[PDB]
């Protein structure tokens, strides 16, 4: 969602939404309004290194990048490794792609799962959200797999909530009954009724098929769980 | 004639004398129209 920071003498104030009618229109998570304050505290600000009794101590830029340079010459191939995090930007990203690729690595691995099964990251719309957020203001019947939107991502599940009561949306829901905002229809918990439905048995296969623009949406927290590719 | 007052029958109402002929008219009422909903919020 897109935000204006505010600032005073080089400080940062506070978090204000700012208007994208197709992301957020007009709102700001509370996690995304509030969190700022976590900027001044348990910052890391100079560079440190290991010393003799093992504890770390601060040094100068040039000491850490050469002794990373050391051992970054030193071995090479499959021993080098990466992992990314959550809030890492594509620039540093396809930095150390590329510092890796000139070790000859492949070795880069991010907290998150996605299962790499068949098409895997091949194609772009096989880990995407192809209905956009806008796009929930258009369908008729929507299908949540394994996802809490209230918390996993506010903004989304404000938009089914508008559409909900404005254009008479049908939710249901296949996992813990959570509180969403809105009555839904819980079909159950167990995954097997995934199956279930791809089989015809439950009669929410009646309903998806009688919709004119249909929604199933599905949530990386349920591709965590090792099953993520069936 | 206009000398009788004979509107006495509410001289002995007790708290409760709404709700009981509310409760003897259920019986007499048609069916109640639908909106489709269970609630506003369904």
């Amino acid at each position: 969602s897109n935000i204006v920071v505010s600032t005073r003498t080089g400080e940062v104030m506070r978090i204000l939404p700012r208007m994208h009618e197709d992301i957020n229109e007009e709102w700001i998570s509370d996690k995304t309004r509030f969190a700022y304050d976590g900027l001044k505290r348990q910052r890391l600000t100079q560079p440190m290194i290991r010393n003799e009794k093992g504890l770390l101590t601060y040094t100068t830029w040039e000491d850490a990048l050469s002794r990373v340079a050391g051992m970054l010459q030193s071995f090479q191939g499959n021993d080098v490794a990466a992992i990314a995090g959550g809030l890492v930007d594509a620039e540093a990203l396809v930095a150390l792609k590329d510092l890796l690729n000139r070790v000859d690595s492949d070795s880069l691995c991010t907290e998150e799962v996605f299962p790499t099964a068949g098409a895997g990251t091949d194609l772009r719309s096989n880990y995407l959200l192809n209905t956009t957020i806008a796009g929930v203001e258009e369908a008729d019947v929507i299908l949540l797999v394994g996802t809490n939107p209230r918390f996993e991502a506010p903004l989304f599940n404000a938009r089914i909530r508008k559409s909900w009561l404005h254009n008479d949306l049908k939710v249901a829901l296949i996992g813990s009954p959570v509180d969403l905002t809105y009555r839904y229809d819980h079909l159950g918990d167990s995954p097997k009724i995934l199956q279930d439905i791809a089989s015809g048995n439950h009669p929410f296969s009646q309903i998806l098929k009688e919709a004119k623009k249909p929604m199933v949406v599905l949530g990386s927290s349920a591709l965590q769980r090792s099953d993520g590719t069936a | 004639d206009n000398s009788t007052y004979r509107n006495l029958q509410h001289h002995e109402y007790s708290t409760y004398t709404f709700l009981d002929l509310n409760v003897e008219l259920s019986k007499f009422r048609m069916p109640q129209p639908s909106s489709g909903r269970q609630s506003p919020r369904h």
